[PDB]
Formats: structure tokens, C-alpha cells, sequence
């Protein structure tokens, strides 16, 4: 009917304006986040696809787990995480930051940022190349591209 | 029919806001060996599109204010005296023909800081009231020298009407007589609207950490039509050009063309420079900038007398 | 007339943005958050500096507002008079800027 | 045998000092020039 | 090393160690952004600090 | 054998005093700074249009692991466990078994890849070449569970991948 055709085209228009605008903020902890800032240099440019560089942890969407989350640093990345105003995604960089990488056994190592956060989207290696962060972004704006929250709301 | 010059007055001025904040990334990307946004449109055409609705269905912080009355009122002070900041603009000829309009315009600047004031009081963290209480000193640490330079230049106009600043520049351009006031007035307009290498804000708690998303946005393009706002005005004081009565599109492309350049001048400043301190920029007005404009200012009274050039008074 | 026109347009469009730009999201119902500065409730440490550069920039603004009619007042025929007001009202400006600067008065924000 | 050598008369040069060059006017001649726009204006 | 194929002991001395010590001589009577440029002066990777 | 940076006097003469003093007065260097930044702006840019472009590389490059065949259908591995013992991050489990025709071969393979550092220490611990870190990169997962491989994800990967991992190993195998 009618009704469903402006839902679909009123997603759309927000799905668009929600995945080309991410404003990331990182958390510098590792070297991942070296690589991180390789990805925001001139070559691979995370500004031209409208991803800004080092925006506020106030005003951000996706937050960037880039390095070993200890147990000294993880109530503050709850915290951290906790402030963000929604819709809020969390990409997790790195072997340390998906299930703890070389010190996963280790007695000061979290094992696993999604022990703690929500974790939308996992970016392997170890650094993950600025090209692999850059493809984990754009696989998260195509899994902002296909949500349904309009529909959703209509069909309940 | 002055309802449609208030709407063709105050519209194109969010969009030109809109397009400002597109082209400043664009300007600083090329700058810094990369390219801006272009991906989201051709050469990035959409991107003001896509962040302002971003910005306008984000969660709002909900904070616990003090007030919720300022709360509510400096964004609506800093959006209303950004647009009241045009209207005795000529261009070449004013929408409200003012006789008093470059005093005007001092007096709605000196009026800004309130939006400031307002916004680090209602936030209940302290560390953001020592934030907006030393922008707050800044501000009107810089009013001071934005008086005195726009009281020297003025002597050599005659009165405080802004459509006879054009005919004052009839036959040369008001930076020839008046340089060191032009690039002090530069200097001081740039850390007037808090921006680099003064903008302290950002360097190591903003005056607007507990505002949403979307006051945040009505802020930021508050701040950005006081820069067009104060680059046009730069441009009609130092910058003068050819105006025909009979065509006034070649004053208004003229000065367009001008106003555009400062403003990406602006830009060009922005990223050139590492940000001051503060006692840095407090000695830098206090102690370089005020002394000489005080000299200028004796030297630009007691100057048009010696060489029996007194401006006509009306 | 047109002026306050103007300036009614001005104030509604402000308050018709700030209006949307509040209670849009309030229609979404996202969530209800806890949330339970660096200071954690120390008291606002009262300085002097910034007090003193207020008071400075008062009475720099006083002098301002003695020193704005000099455009006007330059077309008198008492040319000397005024010239010497002039020329000794900025003078005082200059001494009192002087005055502040040897006596330490802007110190550490200089 | 076949390796990663350089060669015979090595490589070329290769600059390692600071290179600033020093143009512009000098002090005398842009306070002459500054002087000369103000007694333009002023005329 | 004890003998075998696996070491006995490895510590690893590095100078942000002992620059991080020293900051607090370095930033005394200065001002917060003189701390920031003291912090940038000073070659500080945190991997070698905490280890 | 040492250099002295920043112990220049400044000469006192009335030139030298002059320049500075104009260098103050009109702002010389910001002027020389702004122009260079200037001059940067007319430069062509060093961005690639990625995912249309896509960076160098090299055939030494280290991405996902794989596991090989012989030129007859027959995989290479023969479970003599190197690799799980050189991991620097025991990322690697492997259970073995005679299967039906007597053959010494794996009937467990797994590769943790958010434990692994891809350090390469697996593809240059093998006598047969069966362990590879092929050249791809771009395999990020919506989900921690699709990072854990089994040994058909492993077999799968290889046969997907053979015929640029067999290139990468031609180019490379004599400098190893
Ligand atoms: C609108 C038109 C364009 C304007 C210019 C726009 C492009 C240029 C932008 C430049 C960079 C801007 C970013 C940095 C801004 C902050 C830095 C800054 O401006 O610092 C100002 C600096 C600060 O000085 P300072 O801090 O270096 O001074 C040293 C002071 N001590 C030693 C105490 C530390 O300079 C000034 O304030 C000078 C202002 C202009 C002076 C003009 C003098 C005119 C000539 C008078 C006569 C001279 C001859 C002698 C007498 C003869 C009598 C007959
Ligand atoms: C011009 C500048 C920009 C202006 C604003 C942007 C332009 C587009 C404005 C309409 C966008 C769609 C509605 C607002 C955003 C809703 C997003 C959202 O969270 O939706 C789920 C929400 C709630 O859906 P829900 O019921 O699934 O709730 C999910 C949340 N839980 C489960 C926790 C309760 O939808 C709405 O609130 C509906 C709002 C109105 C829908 C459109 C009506 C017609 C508009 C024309
Ligand atoms: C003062 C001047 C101010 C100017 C401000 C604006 C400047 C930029 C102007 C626009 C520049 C070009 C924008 C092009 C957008 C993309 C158009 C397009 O082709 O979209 C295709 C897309 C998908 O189409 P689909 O049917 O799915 O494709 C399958 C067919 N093979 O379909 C869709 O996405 C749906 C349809 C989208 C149509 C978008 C059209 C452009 C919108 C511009 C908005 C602003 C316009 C100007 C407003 C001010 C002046 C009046
Ligand atoms: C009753 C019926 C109407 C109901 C309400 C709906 C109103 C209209 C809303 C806009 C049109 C709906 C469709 C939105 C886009 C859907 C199609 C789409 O996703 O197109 C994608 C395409 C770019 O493809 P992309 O995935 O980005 O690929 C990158 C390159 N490899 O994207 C493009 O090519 C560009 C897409 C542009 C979208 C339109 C332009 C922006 C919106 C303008 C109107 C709203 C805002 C007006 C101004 C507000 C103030 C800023
Ligand atoms: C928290 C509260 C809300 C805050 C946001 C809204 C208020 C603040 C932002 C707007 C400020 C508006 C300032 C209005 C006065 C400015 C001075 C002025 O009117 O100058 C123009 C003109 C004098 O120039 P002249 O050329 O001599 O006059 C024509 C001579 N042929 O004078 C005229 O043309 C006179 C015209 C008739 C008289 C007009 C009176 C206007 C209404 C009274 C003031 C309204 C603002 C009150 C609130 C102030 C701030 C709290
Ligand atoms: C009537 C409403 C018009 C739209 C609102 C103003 C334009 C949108 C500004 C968004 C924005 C952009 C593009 C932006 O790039 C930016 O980074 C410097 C911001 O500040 C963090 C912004 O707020
Ligand atoms: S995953 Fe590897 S590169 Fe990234 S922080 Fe951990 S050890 Fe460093
Ligand atoms: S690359 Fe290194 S860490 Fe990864 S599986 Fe092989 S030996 Fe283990
Ligand atoms: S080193 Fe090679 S042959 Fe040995 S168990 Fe590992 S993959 Fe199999």
C-alpha cells in the first residue's frame, strides 16, 4: 500500500544520512591505532567518504576498539561507551581487541572487547592493514545501509 | 513584499553556512596532500545534506542543567544576533538603511558573548564554566581593539553610516591608507569568532560539552555565519569596489568575490599554525596589539587635520 | 517599522530551529539512560586574574565609550580644542594601559 | 650467484642538509615599500 | 637464561620509563598546555612504558 | 663527530637589527608559511580511490591462512604438528588420526584467528608447504564466532585461493 512504500522511502533517506556521515571516535591504545592513523592519511583519506577525523566521544557514532583492552582500562571504556547517544556502533580493530590476539592468556588482559561492549563489526590481523580497516567501515555503513527500523515500527 | 527581502536575506545565509562547512573540508583536504568528501555526492555536493539530517535525528544528551531557561536561550541569543549581524550590510544597497549601522554592528558583537555565558552556567560540570569563562575573557579582551580599530579607520570616512564606506573607496582602497589597522582588525575579527590559532576550545573542555547534538549544530553554524558576517564587513571597510548605480550586480559579484577570498583566507589560517595560549594571546593583545593601536589611533585623529582632510560629515 | 519586523522574523526562525532541533528526537523513544568533569565536586577556585582583566576591560570600555564621538566631533570649528581633548583623552588611555603594565597587573595572563 | 647488490659506481647523490632559501626583500626596502603605499593612501 | 631452550628471566628497560618519572621535574611551574608539549617532548609510547 | 644546533649568536649590527626588527613589524615567516601551504594545495593528491584501487603489495604478504593440495586432489598436510608447536600465540589445535587407507592425516584443524598475530611462523614451519597465509585480506566478520575456522573453512579457503597462492610461492620460493 501506500503507507509501506513512505516507510521504505523515509528508511532510506535516514539509512543514507545515518551511513554517510559516521563520525568516529578512537580509542588510542595499541599499535592498531597507529595503523588507524594510516588509514586517516592522504593515501587511503577516511575524510572523503564522509568519516571525520578525531571527532568528540559526545558526538560520534561508531567507536573504534584499536589496541589490548587490560582490566585497568575497561570500566573506562564502559564509561566511554556508555555516553555515546544512539544509534552508537562499535568496531573492534585488531587481534587484541577481538578475543585477546598474543596475550590472551595473560592475568591483565581482557579477552575480548565484547566481554564489555556490543561489537558490530570485527576487523582481523594483527595490525589489520589500513585497507582492511577501511573495508570493515564500509561492510559497516552496507549493514547501516540495510537496516529496517522504519518497517519495523510500521509492522509492529 | 519586506517579508520576501527578510526570507531572500536570511535563507541564502544557512545555506551559504551549509556549503562553508563543505568547503572548508574540501579546502583543508587539498591542503593536506588528500582530497575532501566525494563520495557522498559529486565532489561531495551532498555531504551538508546527509550531516545535517544525521545531526537533527541524533539522541539528545538529556543533561541535568542548572537551567533549563538559559538552557533553552543561548542557542536562540546565538542564532538570532548571528542573523540581526546582517541587515545594515551593503550590498551595495542595505536591507535596513541604518545611520548608526557600523556602531550597530558593535554593539550587537559586544551583545554575542552572552550566549557563552549562558551555555557554561547552565552545564553543571564546573570545568566547562572555567572554559566558557575564559572564552568569555578572550571575547571582550578582543572588543576592546575591534573599538578602537574600527574608531580610527572611521575617521576617515565621517560618520558611522555603512553606504558611505563605498564612497569613500571611490578612488582607492582603504588598505593603502590603513594597513596596519587592516591587519590588526584581521588579527582581532579571527580571534573574535574563536578560531585557529585562537581557538582554545578545542585544545587541551568546550563552554557546550552537555548541549545535544542538535544545539551543538545550531552553535556551530551560529559561529560560521559570524565569520561570513565578519569577513563581508572586512571586505566593505578595507576592500571597497566599483559600485554603478545604474548596475549594482557588478558591486554585488565585486564584493562576493572578495568577501570569498577573506573567508578562505580564514581557512588558509586555520591550517597553517599551531594554536596560542593563552597568556600567549593575552600578551599578544595587551602588550603588542593595544599599544600600537592606541599610537595608530592618535596618529589617525590628529592626521586628516594636518592635511586639511576632513571628511564631510554628512 | 520594517526594523523590528525583521527582528521578529529573526527571533521566530531561531525559536522555530531550536524548537525542532529539542523535541524531534524526543519523539523517538530510544532508551532511558542512568549515567551514574575531572573535579568530581570540588568548589570553583575563585581567581583574581580573571576578575581583574574583567575590570580592566570595564574600564577600557568606559574610555571607549568617552572616546566614540570623535568622528562626529571632528567637524568643529574649535579644531585645537578638540584635537587636544582628543590626543589627551587617548593619552590617559595610554597611562593607564602603562600603569597596569609596570605594577604586574597582567601577570600570567599577560 | 644473483642477489640484491648496488652497483658498481654506487648510487647518485643524495642531499642530507638544510635547505632554507633565504628570499625576499630586506628590511630596509619593505619598510620604504610599506611607507610608500601609506603615502599613496594618505595622498 | 638457565640453560634451556626458554628464558629465565627478560626484562626489558626502556627510556619512557624513566622520562614519564622525570615529567614531574620537568613540569613544575609551568602551565597545562607547557605539560602537553612537556608529554609530546619526551618520545612516550605507552607499550614500552607499561609493558 | 657532533654538531652544535642552536648556538648561532645573532650579530648586533644595525642590518641584522633592522631585518629582525621588520620581521616582527610585518610578519615575514607567517607570510612564508602561508605560501608554502599554499603551494601544497596545488599538488595532486596521494589518494587512491579505494575499493576501485587498491594499495601495493607484495608476494611475501601475510593475510588469511589456507591449506594446500598436491597436484593430485590430494591435500598436503600429514599432521606432523610443527605448526601448532611454533605458534607464538597457540592459536592452533590439531587432532590426527589413520584414516581409512592407512594415511597419517588430520581429522581436527582449527585456527583461531583472533588469537593468531599473523606472524607466518605456521606457513615457514611446514616441510610440505600444506599451512599458507594467503594474500587476502578483506575477510572482516559481523560476528566473533565466524573467526574461529575449522579445518573445511581452512580447505575451502585454499581451494579458493590456489590459484594466486601457488603464484605467490613460485615468485617467492627461491629466497627462502
Ligand atoms: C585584511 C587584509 C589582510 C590581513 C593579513 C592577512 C594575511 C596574513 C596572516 C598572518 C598570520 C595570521 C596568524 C597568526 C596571528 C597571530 C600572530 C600575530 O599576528 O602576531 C602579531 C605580532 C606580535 O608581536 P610579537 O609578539 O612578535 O612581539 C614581540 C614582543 N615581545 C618581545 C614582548 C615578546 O606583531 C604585532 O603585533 C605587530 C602588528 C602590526 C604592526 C604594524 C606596524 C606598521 C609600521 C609602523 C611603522 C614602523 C617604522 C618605525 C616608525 C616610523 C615612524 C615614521
Ligand atoms: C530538514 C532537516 C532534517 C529534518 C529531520 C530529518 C528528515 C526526516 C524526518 C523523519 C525521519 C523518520 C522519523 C524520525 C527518525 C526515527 C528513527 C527511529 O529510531 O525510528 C524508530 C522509532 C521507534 O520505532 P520502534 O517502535 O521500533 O522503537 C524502537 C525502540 N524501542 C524498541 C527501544 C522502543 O520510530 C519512531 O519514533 C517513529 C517516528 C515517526 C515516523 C515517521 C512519521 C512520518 C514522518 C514524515
Ligand atoms: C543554491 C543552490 C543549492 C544547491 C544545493 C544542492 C547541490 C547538489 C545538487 C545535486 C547534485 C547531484 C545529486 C545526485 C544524487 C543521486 C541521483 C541519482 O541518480 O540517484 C539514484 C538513486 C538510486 O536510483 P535507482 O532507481 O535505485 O537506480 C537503479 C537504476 N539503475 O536514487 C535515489 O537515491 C533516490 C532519488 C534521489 C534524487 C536526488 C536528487 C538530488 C537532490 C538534491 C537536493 C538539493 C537540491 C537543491 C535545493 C536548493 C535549490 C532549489
Ligand atoms: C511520500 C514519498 C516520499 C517520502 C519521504 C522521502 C523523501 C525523499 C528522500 C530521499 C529519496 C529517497 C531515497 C534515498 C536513497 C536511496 C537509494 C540509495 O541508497 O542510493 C545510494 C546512492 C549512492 O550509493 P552508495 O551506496 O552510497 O554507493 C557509494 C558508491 N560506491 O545514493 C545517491 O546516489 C544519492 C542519494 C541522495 C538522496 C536524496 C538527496 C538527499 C535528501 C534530500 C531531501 C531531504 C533533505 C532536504 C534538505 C534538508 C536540509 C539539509
Ligand atoms: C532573552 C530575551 C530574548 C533574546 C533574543 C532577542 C533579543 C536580542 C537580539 C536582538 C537585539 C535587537 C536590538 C534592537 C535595537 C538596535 C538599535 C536600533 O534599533 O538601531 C537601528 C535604528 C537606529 O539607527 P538610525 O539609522 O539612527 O535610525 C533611523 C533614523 N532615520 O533604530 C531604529 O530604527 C528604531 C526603530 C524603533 C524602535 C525599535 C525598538 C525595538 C524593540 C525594543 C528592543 C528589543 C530587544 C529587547 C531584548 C534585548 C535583549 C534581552
Ligand atoms: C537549517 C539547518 C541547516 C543545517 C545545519 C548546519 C549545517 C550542518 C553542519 C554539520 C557539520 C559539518 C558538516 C561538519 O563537517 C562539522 O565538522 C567540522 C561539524 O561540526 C562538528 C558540523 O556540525
Ligand atoms: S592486534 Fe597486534 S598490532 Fe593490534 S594492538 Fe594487538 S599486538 Fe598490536
Ligand atoms: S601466523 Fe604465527 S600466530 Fe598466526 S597461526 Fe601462524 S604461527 Fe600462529
Ligand atoms: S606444519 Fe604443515 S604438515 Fe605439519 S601439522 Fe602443520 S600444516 Fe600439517
Amino acid at each position: 500500500s501506500r503507507g509501506e512504500y513512505v516507510v521504505a522511502k523515509l528508511d532510506d533517506l535516514i539509512n543514507w544520512a545515518r551511513r554517510s556521515s559516521l563520525w568516529p571516535m578512537t580509542f588510542g591504545l595499541a599499535c592498531c591505532a597507529v595503523e588507524m592513523m594510516h588509514m586517516a592519511a592522504p593515501r587511503y583519506d577516511m575524510d572523503r567518504f564522509g568519516v571525520v577525523f578525531r571527532a568528540s566521544p559526545r558526538q560520534s557514532d561508531v567507536m573504534i576498539v584499536a589496541g589490548t583492552l587490560t582490566n585497568k582500562m575497561a570500566p573506562a571504556l564502559r564509561k566511554v561507551y556508555d555516553q555515546m547517544p544512539e544509534p552508537r556502533y562499535v568496531v573492534s580493530m585488531g587481534s587484541c581487541a577481538n578475543g585477546g590476539g598474543y596475550y590472551h592468556y595473560s592475568y591483565s588482559v581482557v579477552r575480548g572487547c565484547d566481554r564489555i561492549v556490543p561489537v558490530d563489526i570485527y576487523v582481523p590481523g594483527c595490525p589489520p592493514t589500513a585497507e582492511a580497516l577501511l573495508y570493515g567501515i564500509l561492510q559497516l555503513q552496507k549493514k547501516i545501509k540495510r537496516e529496517k527500523r522504519l518497517r519495523i515500527w510500521y509492522r509492529r | 513584499m519586506f517579508m520576501i527581502n527578510v526570507l531572500t536575506l536570511i535563507i541564502p545565509i544557512l545555506l551559504a553556512v551549509a556549503f562553508l562547512t563543505l568547503v572548508e573540508r574540501k579546502v583543508l583536504g587539498y591542503m593536506q596532500f588528500r582530497k575532501g568528501p566525494n563520495v557522498v555526492g559529486p565532489y561531495g555536493l551532498l555531504q551538508p545534506i546527509a550531516d545535517a539530517i544525521k545531526l537533527f535525528i541524533k539522541e539528545p544528551l538529556r543533561p541535568a542543567t542548572s537551567s533549563i531557561s538559559m538552557f533553552i536561550l543561548a542557542p536562540i541569543l546565538a542564532l538570532t544576533l548571528a542573523l540581526t549581524m546582517w541587515i545594515p550590510l551593503p550590498m551595495p544597497y542595505p536591507l535596513i538603511n541604518m545611520n548608526l549601522g557600523v556602531l550597530f554592528m558593535l554593539a550587537m558583537s559586544s551583545l554575542a558573548v552572552y550566549s557563552i555565558l549562558w551555555s557554561g552556567w547552565a552545564s553543571n560540570s564546573k570545568y566547562a564554566l572555567i572554559g566558557a569563562l575564559r572564552a568569555v575573557a578572550q571575547t571582550i579582551s578582543y572588543e576592546v581593539t575591534l573599538a578602537i580599530i574600527l574608531l580610527s579607520v572611521l575617521l576617515m570616512n565621517g560618520s558611522f553610516t555603512l553606504s558611505t564606506l563605498i564612497i569613500t573607496q571611490e578612488q582607492v582602497w582603504l588598505i593603502f591608507p590603513a594597513w596596519p589597522l587592516a591587519m590588526m582588525w584581521f588579527i582581532s575579527t579571527l580571534a573574535e569568532t574563536n578560531r585557529a590559532p585562537f581557538d582554545l576550545t578545542e585544545g587541551e573542555s568546550g563552554f557546550n560539552v552537555e548541549y545535544a547534538a542538535g544545539p551543538f549544530a545550531l552553535f556551530f553554524m551560529a559561529e560560521y555565519a559570524n565569520i561570513i558576517m565578519m569577513n563581508i564587513f572586512t571586505t566593505t571597510l578595507f576592500l571597497g569596489a566599483f559600485h554603478n548605480p545604474y548596475m549594482p550586480e557588478l558591486y554585488t559579484i565585486n564584493f562576493t568575490i572578495k568577501s570569498l577570498l577573506l573567508s578562505i583566507t580564514f581557512l588558509w589560517i586555520r591550517a597553517s599554525y599551531p594554536r596560542f595560549r593563552y597568556d600567549q594571546l593575552m600578551h599578544l593583545l595587551w602588550k603588542n596589539f593595544l599599544p600600537l593601536t592606541l599610537a595608530l589611533c592618535m596618529w589617525h585623529v590628529s592626521l586628516p587635520i594636518l592635511l586639511s582632510s576632513i571628511p564631510p560629515q554628512t | 517599522m520594517n526594523l523590528m519586523i525583521t527582528l521578529l522574523t529573526n527571533f521566530t526562525l531561531a525559536t522555530l530551529l531550536v524548537t525542532i532541533a529539542f523535541w524531534l528526537p524526543q519523539l523517538n523513544v530510544y532508551s532511558e539512560k542512568t549515567s551514574p568533569d575531572p573535579m568530581g565536586s570540588a568548589r570553583l577556585p575563585f581567581s583574581m586574574k580573571f576578575f581583574l582583566v574583567a575590570i580592566t576591560f570595564l574600564l577600557f570600555d568606559l574610555e571607549i565609550a568617552l572616546l566614540l564621538p570623535l568622528p562626529w566631533a571632528s567637524q568643529t570649528t574649535n579644531l585645537n580644542t578638540m584635537l587636544t581633548m582628543a590626543l589627551l583623552l587617548i593619552f590617559l588611555l595610554a597611562v593607564s594601559l602603562a600603569y597596569e603594565w609596570t605594577q604586574k597587573g597582567l601577570e600570567w595572563t599577560e | 650467484v644473483k642477489q640484491d647488490m648496488p652497483p658498481v659506481g654506487g648510487y647518485g647523490p643524495i642531499d642530507y642538509k638544510r635547505n632554507l632559501p633565504r628570499r625576499g626583500l630586506s628590511g630596509y626596502s619593505m619598510f620604504a615599500v610599506g611607507i610608500g603605499a601609506l603615502l599613496f593612501g594618505y595622498w | 637464561s638457565d640453560g634451556s631452550s626458554r628464558p629465565y628471566r627478560c626484562k626489558i628497560k626502556a627510556p619512557g620509563f624513566a622520562h614519564l618519572a622525570g615529567l614531574d621535574k620537568m613540569s613544575k611551574g609551568h602551565m597545562l598546555a607547557d605539560v602537553v608539549a612537556i608529554i609530546g617532548t619526551q618520545d612516550i609510547v605507552f607499550g614500552e612504558v607499561d609493558r | 663527530t657532533y654538531k652544535y644546533v642552536n648556538l648561532r649568536e645573532p650579530s648586533m649590527d644595525m642590518k641584522s637589527v633592522t631585518d629582525r626588527a621588520a620581521q616582527t613589524l610585518l610578519w615575514t615567516e607567517l607570510i612564508r608559511g602561508l605560501g608554502m601551504t599554499l603551494s601544497y594545495l596545488f599538488r595532486e593528491p596521494a589518494t587512491i580511490n579505494y575499493p576501485f584501487e587498491k594499495g601495493p603489495l607484495s608476494p611475501r604478504f601475510r593475510g588469511e591462512h589456507a591449506l594446500r593440495r598436491y597436484p593430485s586432489g590430494e591435500e598436503r598436510c600429514i599432521a606432523c604438528k610443527l605448526c601448532e608447536a611454533v605458534c607464538p600465540a597457540q592459536a592452533i589445535t590439531i587432532e590426527a588420526e589413520p584414516r581409512a587407507d592407512g594415511s597419517r592425516r588430520t581429522t581436527r584443524y582449527d585456527i583461531d584467528m583472533t588469537k593468531c598475530i599473523y606472524c607466518g611462523f605456521c606457513q615457514e614451519a611446514c616441510p610440505v608447504d600444506a599451512i599458507v597465509e594467503g594474500p587476502n585480506f578483506e575477510f572482516s566478520t559481523e560476528t566473533h564466532e565466524e573467526l574461529l575456522y575449522n579445518k573445511e573453512k581452512l580447505l575451502n579457503n585454499g581451494d579458493k585461493w590456489e590459484a594466486e597462492i601457488a603464484a605467490n610461492i613460485q615468485a617467492d620460493y627461491l629466497y627462502r
